[PDB]
């Protein structure tokens, strides 16, 4: 249909540096659609950020803060969207299941 | 910090 996001977890956004200029900050909702991401407001209804995996060049997981550097490719550009998690759980669950779902992208995306 | 990478981002 479109909306099929395969996980979702709740983070509250933190001000770091994308989230900064350009306002993005408050309560948002990591949604993993197996091959795009979907930040959403818990007080909006449509997506708010919707990225990709294919343009985020990394996402680290420092127990509670799960940050995601986004590179060129990026809905907003270089830069990083840094958050915090219930504890040092929530991060641990939402980077091993996003871990799975990017892998099986870049491994069943094509040899050469 | 841990930290982990994108397998799909190509680069």
């Amino acid at each position: 249909m479109g909306p099929a996001f395969k996980e979702v977890w709740q983070v509250i956004l933190k001000p770091k540096g994308l989230g900064q200029t350009k306002n993005l900050i408050g309560i948002y909702r990591l949604c993993l659609t197996s091959k795009t991401i979907s930040f959403v407001k818990l007080n909006s209804e449509a997506a708010a950020v919707v990225l990709q995996l294919m343009n985020i060049r990394r996402c680290g997981h420092s127990e509670n803060f799960f940050f995601i550097e986004v590179g060129r490719s990026a809905v907003t550009g270089p830069g990083e969207f840094w958050m915090q998690v219930d504890d040092s759980v929530v991060a641990q669950n939402m980077h091993e299941t996003i871990l799975e779902a990017m892998r099986a992208m870049s491994d069943e995306f094509r040899p050469r | 910090l841990v930290i982990a990478g994108n397998p799909a981002y190509r680069s």
